[PDB]
Order: structure tokens, then C-alpha cells, then sequence
RNA sequence: UUAAAGUUGCUGCAGUUAAAAAGCUCGUAGUUGGAUCUUGCUCGGCGCCGGCCCGAAGCGUUUACUUUGAAAAAA
RNA sequence: GAGUACACCGGAAUGAUUUGGGCGUGCCCCC
């Protein structure tokens, strides 16, 4: 349009835009925390896990590598966490 | 007491009194495992706008990370002792001169003016870290840097922004206002 | 409409809007109508925000009443949906009506019989009446067009977003624009219900005309 | 690839001024660029402008007005003297009553009239009228 | 655009604004340094060490928890390889392509890819010679891989 | 335009557009003389004074005259603030 | 032979169809290259009681650019 | 010591007593 404000946009159009084309450099990834129902403790796994990740103790696999976000093993719950 | 100086000047009686206050706090509380090996360099008196006042605490650089993890209770203890003076913690860094052609080992970029001012602005706001900064260049030519802070720890910091502006105007001379964005985080 | 609280939805204008259907539009988005809109839903009908429509209806009413003489306000329609509405609008306000087959060169060719030099143009639909919008470029004519979600925004000055496909919607909005301009002129008060009939500005097909006049007395 | 950052910035702000956009995004930033629009805004050709200060090369958003005709650069940066300044402004400007030449000078980046009245000169940057 | 390809791609990492060790992370510099030491004794590249750390052990970036990046620590010990990993991977790709060529003689496209790879390795080797990393007498021919795989 | 004498010398001054702040030429026939009637604050009837604006023809031909008139109404407060 | 020649285009030309971009890629010179960094340590003077300040033998990143001077035959 | 829930102590409120746990600090397990 003619007069569109670029000082501060709405967060919705910030989320539709590409991460490099945003007003500030903000990644589209996060860190998540999953646990096996048969196990007890909690491991922190990146969202794009990119490889087979194992919890220490050699019990169950957790994530499988894909093109984008990793596929979680069933029965495992994740939480969106902020630093 | 615990006041050290790189040169040969005895500290004045006001900073000696605040040092004796620090010694009676460490003798009072059970923090002697870690505050005993810590030191305070100097302090000043700042007359901010209105009927208020503030102090700056100079802390030497290599044990600043030790001061980070105990900062959340020392500020509360010095407000419960004397509530008429806001305290802040500022790491003391010196500024090496520019390598002009009139006048030597290389000057590192950690000691330059922009890096010292960036580190001072970072260490000025400890419970609320910097999420973004914008610079306003006003019509007369003067500059203005606005600082964005996260939504976490807002209940006790919003009344300190005038003191932060007064400290940063006294130390550097640049007008700084503070804002709190909420939609991104 | 101003910050004063005399020119908003009382209780019933929104009810008339939801009954007529001035809130839901077409099925394609327009880049000049990205703010006069809320969200596309399932079944693919975009929903027009209503307060913005009310504010531009006040703006169009203000622009009409701002000029002193009402005889040189050309109201234009060519589609069969709003032939009666613009004629009774010109009867109510005192405007000059053109209804069906607008002659080219009416504002440009001056030696012909159908010649007029007006001051304000009021257009029912921008896509259907693309010929008055072209003739409004050569002479200084501001215009007001009741726009839609699927209407290009070319040579327009005040856009009122509405569904200009149903006869009830255009008849009601032409009627209430007449109501607003006669209220602003100083003849109609806001305190009492003066209203003649919302159906009095409605176009209706000859088949339903015949069957309802045979059913009724 | 990108070599003259000021040329890209002035081409972008010239396109924004031609199409009537009030604000424009300039993707890289430099001290020479912010000093150039400091000269422009002190002369009154443009208005307020922000700097998106982040950990990369910054971004500049400006508040344009209608007092701007064209922004240009001179590439490569030729050096001029006090004798040859009138030769440049005779064939680079629309009139002798307005319009300015910004040139890099050891006393600071500044317009042609200040460089005339303090008797120094240097390499050229661009023009605006 | 790319160096030897006509296509243009916009796909890279986008590091966040904030420079801080996260509060949920309960690791100091010393234990993650010892873990980097252990995975270096395993025999991995700095890329593999970094992706393993950020995948399994919940670190944003090593540069934000230590004072410097991985390769400066690996050269601070002294067991880091004399051949840099980019040019080593280029030698491995080049010898794989060349070995594909001595059995497939009538393959012009693979010869073209080998020419592009030799261009890449010469262009990287002149930069490593400029930055005083390699001896100036080092050079690559068509039959030198057994000395450096 | 002034001179060194101190008196006006130009024959007339042209108007200014209210959106792009350009002038309107003598042979540009797409200009607007829009007037918006402001009303009394307790009754709502027309008081007598107008509020004029001007938009050049290129902004009309691109099609952004309506949002321009909306921004001028926002600046003048004739339209509601929240909108 | 010069201007008109913006028909030799450095200012300041053209390359879809009028005169015209190598069939395409790699490749050493040549050209062009992202952001950032704000004066002091042996001799003696306009004054004064072993002394304060100033002056100075000695040194205090090289380049391009820019400004002031010298030296620059006459017609 | 288990880490899904539990068997327990030292500080601190009222002379003597002690208030469900988990590590993903915020929502998960027994009522």
C-alpha cells in the first residue's frame, strides 16, 4: 500500500514472513523436552533433530530424522518452553 | 576493608561507610562462602530528575559472573537497609585511545568505545535482558537510543527506568528511554 | 463519525444489516480491501467489518452534505438491481438521477442535448459503472462508489464495502444514506423513528410482482 | 554482488519517492549512509528516520515527504578541487539557486557550500536536488 | 547465486538476537569443554561435534557458553588435523569422482563435474596459501591422494 | 518566488497535494476539491464551515485515494480513532 | 582541417525486430570488492625563590587524496 | 536412596511442634 507502517508490525504478518526477510533475525525453531513413558527422566531435544537421538541408558529411541521437524516416538509428550 | 584501587588514592568516607555496610551484611547473613572473596571498586552520587537519587557500583571484570548469580538478593538487602537510594551494578572497563598517526601493541576491540558502551548497557539491566534496540536521530541532529526489554520481571523494573536514564545520561551523555514490547515474547 | 456518541449503531441498524446481508461478500480477495474485512471462512465467503462500513457511510454523507446546492449531485446506476433506489434517492434528496444506459460523453461533449456539469458523482457499483468513472477523469468530479470485495478500486475517492448483488442490501443502504443526508441537512431528527419503509427502495422481479399482487389485495 | 551500498540505498529511496511511498526499507547500513541522510535531513529534504540496530548490518526506515526529486551517486568516487567544483555543479545540477553536492572531506562529510566557505575539498559521493 | 550452479538458494541458519546462556541450561563451560574433548577424541569434525551438541545436549551455540568457537579449542590442544575439513572433503570427493572416471570412460558430464571440483579445490587452496595455513610447497596433482585422503 | 528587492514577483502559486505533497499542474484535470462537513458536537447538524482537501491525479490513477482520504480523516479526527 | 557529429559517446551512443551478445561453461593477469574501531621522555627562558611552567639536540606507521608556500626563460 | 507416584533430615512461622511429591519452573502424578 501507500502508507504502511514499518516501525512495528502486527505479530501475525511477522509469523507469515520468512525468517531472513523478517524485521529482526528470529529463528523458526525451538527446543523441546520429551520423555519415554517406560523411562523416568527427561532429555532436551532440538526440534529439527536431524539424526537418531538416544536417551542415555539405552532404552528407547526418541526422534527420527526427516526433511523438517523430527518425528517423535509415540507415547511421548513435549512442552513448548521459553528461556 | 574490601575496597581496592589500581592507583594510590584512599577511598572517601561515603564509600567507606557503604563498604562497612557490606561487611556487616556479610557478617550478618550466611553468604560468607562466596561474598568474602568479592570486592567493590568505587561509587558515585547521581542526582536524577525530580526528588530522587541513585548510586552506581563499580565491579572489576574477571569476577563479574560471580556477581551475577548473587545480584538478586543484594539489591533487595540494600533496599531494605536504605530504601531512598536505588542501586545498580556496572562493570568498570577503561577506554583505550584511538590509534592516530600522531602516536605500540594492537588495541583490542573489546576495549573500544562502542564495545564498552554496549557492555555497560547490557550490565545496566540485569533482571531484564535486552531484546532489541532502535536509534532515533532527531531533527536538530541529536540521537536517541530506545531499549526494548522482555516481559519477564516487569513488576519491579518499571519504576527504575527514570533512574536508568539518569545513570546512562550521567555516564555517557546519550538520551535513552525504555519500552516493553509484548507481542513477540 | 467523530468521537461524539450520537452517530453509532443504536440497536437495530446492525439487525437490519444482518437481515439484509450487508456483512458477507464474494469469494476472492482484493489488495485494496485487505483492511475492510476480517477473515475468510469455510464455504469461502469473506466477511466485511461493519464499523468501517458505517464510518465511510458517514464520510460519504458528510461529503454529500458539504456542498450547498443539492441539484448538481449526479447519482448514477445502470444495473437493474438499483434502478428504483437511485431514482427515489434523487427524489428524496434533490439529486440528479441517471438510471440505465449512461450516455458516453455526458460530461465531455458539450454541444449534445444530454449535457450536465455536476460537482459530485455517486456511483452504485464500480465494475458495472466503469464508464462514469472514466468520464470523471477529464472533469474535476469526486466520486463515491459502493464497492464490493470483487470490485477494482480505480478513480474512486470514498469506498463503502458492501455486497452489491442482493436487492435488499443496496435498497437499504441507498435508503439509509438518504436518511443520513436528510438528517445532516437539518430536516430529520435523530430522536424519533421517522421511517417510511425499508422495502420502498427495493427492486423486485416482475414474476414475484405478479404472484404477490395476485396473492394480496 | 553488492559493491556500492550507497548506490543501492539511494536507488531504493528514489523509487520510493517516485511511487509516493512514505517509508522504505534499506537493507544494509553504514556510517557514510547515515551521515548522508543526516546532511539531507539537516537541509530539510527528508524527515525523521530510525536505525534498526541489531547484531548484523542495520536497517534504516525513513519518513519521506514530497520535497524530494531525485537521489543519485557518482561512481567511481572522483576527486575534485576548489577550481573544478564549479565545473561539476554547472553540469550536475538543475539550477544554481538550489541543489547540493555531497563529497567526502577530511573535515567531515558535508555539502558543497560549506566546503566552499571553509576552503577544502575531496572525493565526491553524489547529489540531490 | 551459487558458484558453479545457475540456481539461487536462500536457506541458511538464522541465529537469534539474544546473547545469553539460557536459564534452563545447567551446564558450565568446563563440562561441555570436556565433552567436546571426548567427542574430539572420538574423531569427529567440528560440524559433527556442533550438531551432536545442539541435538542431544541442549546448547544454543558453543560460542555463547565458551569464549570462542570449536576449532580454536581444537588447535589449542594440538591434535586438530593439518588438512582443513573443507579441502579434505574436496579431496575425498575428487578422488571418488576420479575413481568413477577410470571405469566409466565415456562420461563427459562427470568429467565436467571433476573439472568444476578441481576449480573449487584450486580456488580454496590459494586462499589457504594466502592466509599462511599451508606450506607454500604444497600443491595438488591428479595422482596425489595416497599421501592425503 | 521572492527576489532581492523584497516583493512577490510570481503570477500565482499552485496548490499542493495532501498525500504525496506534490503540486497539481494547470493542465492536470484529475484533481479533487473534496470537502468534508464537520458537525456540531451536541446536535450533529451542519454548522457552516467546511474542511477541504486535495489529491492529485496519479494517486487516483493508482487507486489509493480512498485510504488517503481515510488517513486525512484520521489526522483531522473526523473519523473515529479506533476505526 | 575544425564545430555542427550525442554519426567515436570519459561527461555522452547503441546490441529482440534498422548495423550488432562469442553455442555454452571453467579459468591466470586487468578491473571492481559487505559492516564495524572516539602525543610524551638531555640543553636552557619574558617570570620568580635544589624547585613550577614554557622554549628546545634527538625520536614520536608508511600511501593516495585534499589545502597553503617555494622553485619555476621571454614573446 | 527411588526420580510415574515415595522412606526421610537441616533452615524458617507459631517453649515445643512441623505443613503430598516430580524436575520438563511451570504444569504433571495420589486424593
Amino acid at each position: 500500500p501507500l502508507a504502511k507502517d514499518l516501525l512495528h508490525p502486527s505479530p501475525e504478518e511477522e509469523k507469515r514472513k520468512h525468517k531472513k526477510k523478517r524485521l529482526v533475525q528470529s529463528p523458526n525453531s525451538y527446543f523441546m523436552d520429551v520423555k519415554c513413558p517406560g523411562c523416568y527422566k527427561i532429555t532436551t531435544v532440538f526440534s529439527h533433530a536431524q539424526t537418531v537421538v538416544l536417551c542415555v541408558g539405552c532404552s528407547t529411541v526418541l526422534c527420527q530424522p526427516t526433511g523438517g521437524k523430527a518425528r517423535l516416538t509415540e507415547g511421548c509428550s513435549f512442552r513448548r518452553k521459553q528461556h | 576493608a574490601k575496597i581496592v584501587k589500581p592507583n594510590g588514592e584512599k577511598p572517601d568516607e561515603f564509600e567507606s561507610g557503604i563498604s562497612q555496610a557490606l561487611l556487616e551484611l556479610e557478617m550478618n547473613s550466611d553468604l560468607k562462602a562466596q561474598l568474602r572473596e568479592l570486592n567493590i571498586t568505587a561509587a558515585k552520587e547521581i542526582e536524577v530528575g525530580g526528588g530522587r537519587k541513585a548510586i552506581i557500583i563499580f565491579v572489576p571484570v574477571p569476577q563479574l559472573k560471580s556477581f551475577q548469580k548473587i545480584q538478586v538478593r543484594l539489591v533487595r538487602e540494600l533496599e531494605k537497609k536504605f530504601s531512598g537510594k536505588h542501586v545498580v551494578f556496572i562493570a568498570q572497563r577503561r577506554i583505550l585511545p584511538k590509534p592516530t598517526r600522531k602516536s605500540k601493541q594492537k588495541r583490542p576491540r573489546s576495549r573500544t568505545l562502542t564495545a564498552v558502551h554496549d557492555a555497560i548497557l547490557e550490565d545496566l539491566v540485569f533482571p531484564s535482558e535486552i531484546v532489541g534496540k532502535r536509534i532515533r536521530v532527531k531533527l536538530d541532529g541529536s540521537r536517541l537510543i530506545k531499549v526494548h526489554l522482555d516481559k519477564a520481571q516487569q513488576n519491579n523494573v518499571e519504576h527504575k527506568v527514570e533512574t536508568f536514564s539518569g545513570v546512562y545520561k550521567k555516564l555517557t551523555g546519550k538520551d535513552v528511554n525504555f519500552e516493553f514490547p509484548e507481542f513477540q515474547l | 463519525s467523530g468521537a461524539l456518541d450520537v452517530l453509532q449503531m443504536k440497536e437495530e441498524d446492525v439487525l437490519k444489516f444482518l437481515a439484509a446481508g450487508t456483512h458477507l461478500g464474494g469469494t476472492n480477495l482484493d489488495f485494496q480491501m485487505e483492511q475492510y474485512i476480517y477473515k475468510r471462512k469455510s464455504d469461502g465467503i469473506y466477511i466485511i467489518n461493519l464499523k468501517r462500513t458505517w464510518e465511510k457511510l458517514l464520510l460519504a454523507a458528510r461529503a454529500i452534505v458539504a456542498i450547498e446546492n443539492p441539484a448538481d449531485v449526479s447519482v448514477i446506476s445502470s444495473r437493474n438491481t438499483g434502478q428504483r433506489a437511485v431514482l427515489k434517492f434523487a427524489a428524496a434528496t434533490g439529486a440528479t438521477p441517471i438510471a440505465g444506459r449512461f450516455t458516453p460523453g455526458t460530461f465531455t461533449n458539450q454541444i449534445q442535448t444530454a449535457f450536465r456539469e455536476p460537482r459530485l458523482l455517486v456511483v452504485t457499483d464500480p465494475r458495472a459503472d466503469h464508464q462514469p468513472l472514466t468520464e470523471a477523469s477529464y472533469v474535476n468530479l469526486p466520486t463515491i462508489a459502493l464497492c464490493n470485495t470483487d470490485s477494482p478500486l480505480r478513480y474512486v475517492d470514498i469506498a463503502i464495502p458492501c455486497n452489491n448483488k442482493g436487492a435488499h442490501s443496496v435498497g437499504l443502504m441507498w435508503w439509509m444514506l438518504a436518511r443520513e443526508v436528510l438528517r445532516m441537512r437539518g430536516t430529520i431528527s435523530r430522536e424519533h423513528p421517522w421511517e417510511v419503509m425499508p422495502d420502498l427502495y427495493f427492486y423486485r422481479d416482475p414474476e414475484e410482482i405478479e404472484k404477490e399482487e395476485q396473492a394480496a389485495a | 554482488v553488492r559493491m556500492n551500498v550507497l548506490a543501492d540505498a539511494l536507488k531504493s529511496i528514489n523509487n520510493a519517492e517516485k511511487r509516493g511511498k512514505r517509508q522504505v526499507l534499506i537493507r544494509p547500513c553504514s556510517k557514510v549512509i547515515v551521515r548522508f541522510l543526516t546532511v539531507m535531513m539537516k537541509h530539510g529534504y527528508i524527515g525523521e528516520f530510525e536505525i534498526i540496530d541489531d547484531h548484523r548490518a542495520g536497517k534504516i526506515v525513513v519518513n519521506l515527504t514530497g520535497r524530494l526529486n531525485k537521489c543519485g551517486v557518482i561512481s567511481p568516487r572522483f576527486d575534485v578541487q576548489l577550481k573544478d567544483l564549479e565545473k561539476w555543479q554547472n553540469n550536475l545540477l538543475p539550477s544554481r539557486q538550489f541543489g547540493f553536492i555531497v563529497l567526502t572531506t577530511s573535515a567531515g562529510i558535508m555539502d558543497h557550500e560549506e566546503a566552499r566557505r571553509k576552503h577544502t575539498g575531496g572525493k565526491i559521493l553524489g547529489f540531490f536536488f | 547465486g551459487r558458484m558453479h550452479a545457475p540456481g539461487k538458494g536462500l536457506s541458511q541458519s538464522a541465529l537469534p538476537y539474544r546473547r545469553s546462556v539460557p536459564t534452563w541450561l545447567k551446564l558450565t563451560s568446563d563440562d561441555v569443554k570436556e565433552q567436546i574433548y571426548k567427542l574430539a577424541k572420538k574423531g569427529l569434525t567440528p560440524s559433527q561435534i556442533g550438531v551432536i551438541l545442539r541435538d542431544s545436549h541442549g546448547v544454543a551455540q558453543v560460542r555463547f557458553v565458551t569464549g570462542n568457537k570449536i576449532l580454536r579449542i581444537l588447535k589449542s590442544k594440538g591434535l586438530a588435523p593439518d588438512l582443513p575439513e573443507d579441502l579434505y572433503h574436496l579431496i575425498k570427493k575428487a578422488v571418488a569422482v576420479r575413481k568413477h572416471l577410470e571405469r566409466n570412460r565415456k562420461d563427459k558430464d562427470a568429467k565436467f563435474r571433476l573439472i568444476l571440483i578441481e576449480s573449487r579445490i584450486h580456488r580454496l587452496a590459494r586462499y589457504y596459501k594466502t592466509k599462511r595455513v599451508l606450506p607454500p610447497n604444497w600443491k595438488y596433482e591428479s595422482s596425489t591422494a595416497s599421501a592425503l585422503v | 518566488m521572492q527576489n532581492d528587492a523584497g516583493e512577490f514577483v510570481d503570477l500565482y502559486v499552485p496548490r499542493k497535494c495532501s498525500a504525496s505533497n506534490r503540486i497539481i499542474g494547470a493542465k492536470d484535470h484529475a484533481s479533487i476539491q473534496m470537502n468534508v462537513a464537520e458537525v456540531d458536537k451536541v446536535t450533529g447538524r451542519f454548522n457552516g464551515q467546511f474542511k477541504t482537501y486535495a489529491i492529485c491525479g496519479a494517486i487516483r490513477r493508482m487507486g489509493e485515494s480512498d485510504d488517503s482520504i481515510l488517513r486525512l480523516a484520521k489526522a483531522d479526527g473526523i473519523v473515529s480513532k479506533n476505526f
